C-alpha cells in the first residue's frame, strides 16, 4: 500500500542525494513499467503517487500523433470536440485508474529500476558537483 | 452490421455517437486494431458480392 | 442552461425546480449538491452547460473556477480545467471565465470547460495581450471620487463629512484606525452606497473577513453590486484563500483597464489569519507574532496603486485598535504609516454617542492637492485652521450643526467665506 | 412500558420496581443497567417497549439513540438502529426521536427502534421536509425577550438590572466576561428562571460543561426544564460528544422552526477541551494552542443565528478571565469581538460584595434599536449618559438603590425622568 511507499521514501540510505520528488518520480516510472508489462499492448501511463496528500492513480497517455499503430496510444492532432479537449497536440486521458503495484513481477521490475535510478543519479549529482571545477588539478 | 461497414470510418463518426465514451472506445480501437488493421481506411471494393 | 441563473436565486427556487425535475426529496441537500443535481439532470435530456467561476490555480497544475455562492471554495459546482487550456489561452489564477462547461463525464466528479466565452468580460484576444500588474507604473489620483449623495438624509451626514475630512481618489491606499464598536460597520455601508450612487460604472468589492454571518447577510443585501463574505466557521485557510482570491480578481481586472475599489474589514483579523497559517521561521518577536509572517498583508496593501494608461485599485482596509490585544498594537505599529489615507475615528466621542465621531486633526490625505481643485483645497485649508483650535467633541458638533442646516458643500463652504 | 417514566424517577423507585418483577439483589448495578434489566423482565411476558432518545452517528454508518441520564453518551439503555432507517426517514445527528423500540433480540446487546411515532415532536412527514440550517437566512432579533419577572423579590434585581444593562433578543449572540468566583452560577439561575417564567414556549437549554457534580444537581433541580450537563469524570471526549449532540439537537429543533435558548459555561473549558482532542497540525502559537484547534468553539459561537420565516437559536456562553492562565487570556482575544452581546463581570466590585456586579461602560449590545421600541431606548440612553460619567462601584449602588425603591422597570424609567 501506500503506507510502504512511505516507508521506502523514509527508509532510504541516500535521503537527500535523491529528494522525495526524484524518489516520486522514479517510482512511477516503476509503476508505468509495471502497467506497461502487465497489459500486452503497449500504452504509456502517468502515476502522480500523491506524494503526501493521497495514493497513486494510473492515467493513460495519447501521445498525439496523426498515425494509427495500437490506437491506445494514438489520437489524431484534431479530436478535441468531444471528450473535452479542446486541443492540438499533448492530449492525454486519465482513463484506467488504481492499477496494481504491489505483486511479484511488479516489485520485481520496480525494485530493479529503483537501483538504476538510485546509482544513475548518484553517478550524476557526484559527477556534477566536480563540474564546476574543470581545468583544474585534482588529488585522488 | 459487416467489418467492411466499418473500417472504412474514420474515429471522428464514433465518438459523436451516442455510448461511446472511454470503455467502449478503448475496447473498439484494441480488438480491432490489435488483429493487423486498423480504423479507418479508403477503399472501393465493397461489398463483394453483397 | 446557465449558472448564473441558479446562481442568484435563493433554496426554496432550487427546491421547485428539483420538483420539476422529477428529484427525490433534496431539501437535506446543500444548495451546490442541489445545483449538481438539477445540471446533470438537464444534460440528461441532452444538454449543454453554460458557467463562469473565478480561477485559481494550485501546484497540482490544473485549474478550478469556483463560484461566489461559497465565496470561492472547492464544491460540486466549480469547474475542472486541465493546465493545457491555461498554457494555451495564458489564464491565470483571479481571471474570472465564462463559458461552455460539460457535468462530469464517465469517471468525472467535477465540471469541465468547454470553449472559453469571456475572459474576464472580454474575449481572448486582449485577454491573452493582458499588461502584467507589477510591471506597470504607480501613480497618483487626480479623479476625485465624490462621496456625497446630494439627497442629504439623516445618514448621508458620515458620507458628505468625508468630503471635509478624507478626500477619497482612485487607487488611494486608505486605512481606518478605529476601536471595536464604534460604527465602521454602518460607515463602510455608506461609502460603499455612495460610490454605487456616484459612480456606478468602477465594479464594487467588500471584503468581509472573520466576520459574523447576521453582518455578513446584511451587507450581500445592502451592498448596490456583487459581494464577497468570510465568516469564522472555517479556520484560517479560507480567509487566507478568499484573500488571494479576491487579490488576483482585482489584479486581473484592473489589468484589463478597470476601476476596483475594495474595502476590507477587519485587516487586524487578516493578519491574525495569516499569522495562524504561515509556520514559525524560527524567530518571533514581541506579541506572539512572527517577522516575516506580516509580509501577505503588507503585499495586501501595497497591491493598491494608480495605473498611467487606465484603471485603479483603491483599497480602503480597517483596523481595530483599542481592544486591549498588544498583539493587535503591534500590529497597527507595522501599519503606522504604509498607507496615504487615514480615517482616526476614536471611542471617545462614540461614548457620547453622536455619529460619525471623526478625528480630524489626527485624519488626512498626503499630497491632496493632487485630487481636488484650487478652491475646494483653500476651503479644506480654512476648515481645517477653524477645527484645529477647539476640540474634538465640539469640532464634530459644530460640523454636523453646519452641515445639517446645509445640504450641498457649496453651501457649508459659503457660509465658510 | 415507556423508557421516559423509567427516566424521570429515581434510584429508589427502580429498586422498588425490580423487587415488583422478582428481580435478584439489584441495588449494585447502574441506573441503566436496572432499567435494562426491568425491561427484559417486561417484553418477557410479551410486552413492546417505548422509547425517545437523541440521534447520533458515526463513521459506521448506524445510528445510537441516546438518553438524557448519561448526558447522552452510550449506555446499556440507548437504542440501536440501522442505517437503513436513516435513509429512509431522512434522519441525522440531533434528531430526537421517540416511537416503538425492543429489547435486544437472539445475539443483539442493545435496544433496536421498530417504528418511529415522534420526529422532535413531528409526524415524519414534515420531518422529512426538513429546511437545512446552513442553507438558512440569519437575521437579527426584534422580538425581545423581557428579563423582569414583576414579582420584585431579592434577587431580581439581577434580571431586571439586564432591562437596562443588556438587552436579550432571540438568536442573540451574547459573551460573559468574567472572572472566577464573582457570581456567574446564580446569574445563569436567574437567566433561566426568568426566561422560563415569562417565555415558557421557548425550549430551554443550559450547557454545563468542565464542572462540579455539586453544582450539575443544583442546577438539574432548579432550571425550569429538561437540562444537560457534563463533570470533569471523563477525559475531553464526553465533553466534545456533548457538545456536538446539543448543537445539533438545537439545529434540528430550530429547523422545526423552534425558539432554543442554550446557556453554556464555560466557554474557556470547551476550548480547552477541544484543543486536547484535536491533534497539533504542525503550527503552535503563544498559549501552547493549535491554531485551527478554535475552528469548533467558533462554529458553536457561529450556530447563534434568526430565522426568517420562524423559530431562533440564542446562545449565552460565559468566558473566564482574570484566571491568571495566559492560555485562557489567548482564549479571550479570540473571542474579543465575535459576539454582538457582551457581559462584563468585574472582580474589583464583587470584592465589595454586592451583587449583581455590572460593567456597565464595558456592556453592551450592538444595533439595539431594533429590539425595543423608541421610548425605551431613549430611556436607555439617558440611562448610559447619566452612568457614564461615574464610576462602577457607586453606580452600581445608584441602579441598586434605583431599582430598589422600585419595582417595574417604568417606575425608574420615570424616575430618571
Ligand atoms: N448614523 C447613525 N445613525 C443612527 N445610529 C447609528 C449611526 N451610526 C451608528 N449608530 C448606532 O450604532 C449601533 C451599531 O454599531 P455597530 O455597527 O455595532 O458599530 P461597529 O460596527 O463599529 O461595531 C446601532 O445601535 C446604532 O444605533
Ligand atoms: N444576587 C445575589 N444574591 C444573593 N447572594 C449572592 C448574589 N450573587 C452572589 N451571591 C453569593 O455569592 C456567592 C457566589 O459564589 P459563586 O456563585 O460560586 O461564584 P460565581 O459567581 O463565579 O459562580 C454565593 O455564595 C452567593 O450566595
Ligand atoms: F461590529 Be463590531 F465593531 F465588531
Ligand atoms: F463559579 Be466561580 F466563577 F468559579
Ligand atoms: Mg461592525
Ligand atoms: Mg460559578
Amino acid at each position: 500500500m501506500n503506507k510502504e511507499i512511505l516507508a521506502v521514501v523514509e527508509a532510504v540510505s541516500n535521503e537527500k542525494a535523491l529528494p522525495r520528488e526524484k524518489i516520486f518520480e522514479a517510482l512511477e516510472s516503476a509503476l508505468a513499467t509495471a502497467t506497461k508489462k502487465k497489459y500486452e499492448q503497449e500504452i504509456d501511463v502517468r502515476v502522480q503517487i500523491d506524494r503526501k496528500s493521497g495514493d497513486f492513480d494510473t492515467f493513460r497517455r495519447w501521445l498525439v500523433v496523426d498515425e494509427v499503430t495500437q490506437p491506445t496510444k494514438e489520437i489524431t492532432l484534431e479530436a478535441a470536440r468531444y471528450e473535452d479537449e479542446s486541443l492540438n497536440l499533448g492530449d492525454y486521458v486519465e482513463d484506467q485508474i488504481e492499477s496494481v503495484t504491489f505483486d511479484r513481477i511488479t516489485t520485481q521490475t520496480a525494485k530493479q529500476v529503483i537501483v538504476q535510478k538510485v546509482r544513475e543519479a548518484e553517478r550524476a549529482m557526484v559527477v556534477d558537483q566536480f563540474r564546476e571545477h574543470e581545468g583544474e588539478i585534482i588529488t585522488g | 452490421h459487416y467489418i467492411g461497414d466499418l473500417v472504412q470510418r474514420t474515429e471522428v463518426e464514433l465518438l459523436k455517437t451516442p455510448n461511446l465514451g472511454k470503455k467502449s472506445l478503448t475496447e473498439i480501437k484494441d480488438v480491432l486494431a490489435s488483429r493487423g488493421l486498423s480504423l479507418g481506411m479508403r477503399l472501393e471494393n465493397w461489398p463483394p458480392a453483397s | 442552461m446557465n449558472l448564473t441563473e441558479l446562481k442568484n436565486t435563493p433554496v426554496s427556487e432550487l427546491i421547485t425546480l428539483g420538483e420539476n425535475m422529477g428529484l427525490e426529496n433534496l431539501a437535506r441537500m446543500r444548495k451546490q449538491d442541489i445545483i449538481f443535481a438539477i445540471l446533470k439532470q438537464h444534460a440528461k435530456s441532452g444538454e449543454d452547460i453554460f458557467g463562469d467561476g473565478v480561477l485559481e490555480i494550485l501546484q497540482d497544475g490544473f485549474g478550478f473556477l469556483r463560484s461566489a455562492d461559497s465565496s470561492y471554495l472547492a464544491g460540486p459546482d466549480d469547474i475542472y480545467v486541465s493546465p493545457s487550456q491555461i498554457r494555451r489561452f495564458n489564464l491565470r489564477t483571479g481571471d474570472t471565465i465564462s463559458g461552455k462547461i460539460r457535468p462530469p463525464k464517465e469517471g468525472e466528479r467535477y465540471f469541465a470547460l468547454l470553449k472559453v466565452n469571456e475572459v474576464n468580460f472580454d474575449k481572448p484576444e486582449n485577454a491573452r495581450n493582458k499588461i502584467l500588474f507589477e510591471n506597470l507604473t504607480p501613480l497618483h489620483a487626480n479623479s476625485r471620487l465624490r462621496m456625497e449623495r446630494g439627497n442629504g438624509s439623516t445618514e448621508d451626514l458620515t458620507a458628505r463629512v468625508l468630503d471635509l475630512a478624507s478626500p477619497i481618489g482612485r487607487g488611494q491606499r486608505g486605512l481606518i484606525v478605529a476601536p471595536p464598536k464604534a460604527g465602521k460597520t454602518m460607515l463602510l455601508q455608506n461609502i460603499a452606497q455612495s460610490i454605487a450612487y456616484n459612480h456606478p460604472d468602477c465594479v464594487l468589492m467588500v471584503l468581509l473577513i472573520d466576520e459574523r454571518p447576521e453582518e455578513v447577510t446584511e451587507m450581500q443585501r445592502l451592498v448596490k453590486g456583487e459581494v464577497v463574505a468570510s465568516t469564522f466557521d472555517e479556520p484560517a485557510s479560507r480567509h487566507v484563500q478568499v484573500a488571494e482570491m479576491v487579490i488576483e480578481k482585482a489584479k486581473r481586472l484592473v489589468e484589463h483597464k478597470k476601476d476596483v475599489i475594495i474595502l476590507l474589514d477587519s485587516i487586524t483579523r487578516l493578519a491574525r489569519a495569516y499569522n495562524t497559517v504561515v509556520p514559525a521561521s524560527g524567530k518571533v518577536l514581541t506579541g506572539g507574532v512572527d517577522a516575516n509572517a506580516l509580509h501577505r498583508p503588507k503585499r495586501f496593501f501595497g497591491a493598491a496603486r494608480n495605473v498611467e494608461e487606465g484603471g485603479s485599485l483603491t483599497i480602503i482596509a480597517t483596523a481595530l485598535i483599542d481592544t486591549g490585544s498588544k498583539m493587535d498594537e503591534v500590529i497597527y505599529e507595522e501599519f503606522k504609516g504604509t498607507g496615504n489615507m487615514e480615517l482616526h475615528l476614536s471611542r471617545k466621542i462614540a461614548e457620547k454617542r453622536v455619529f460619525p465621531a471623526i478625528d480630524y486633526n489626527r485624519s488626512g490625505t498626503r499630497k491632496e492637492e493632487l485630487l481636488t481643485t484650487q478652491e475646494e483645497l483653500q476651503k479644506m485649508w480654512i476648515l481645517r485652521k477653524i477645527i484645529h483650535p477647539m476640540g474634538e467633541i465640539d469640532a464634530m458638533e459644530f460640523l454636523i450643526n453646519k452641515l445639517a442646516m446645509t445640504k450641498t458643500n457649496d453651501d457649508f463652504f459659503e457660509m465658510m467665506k
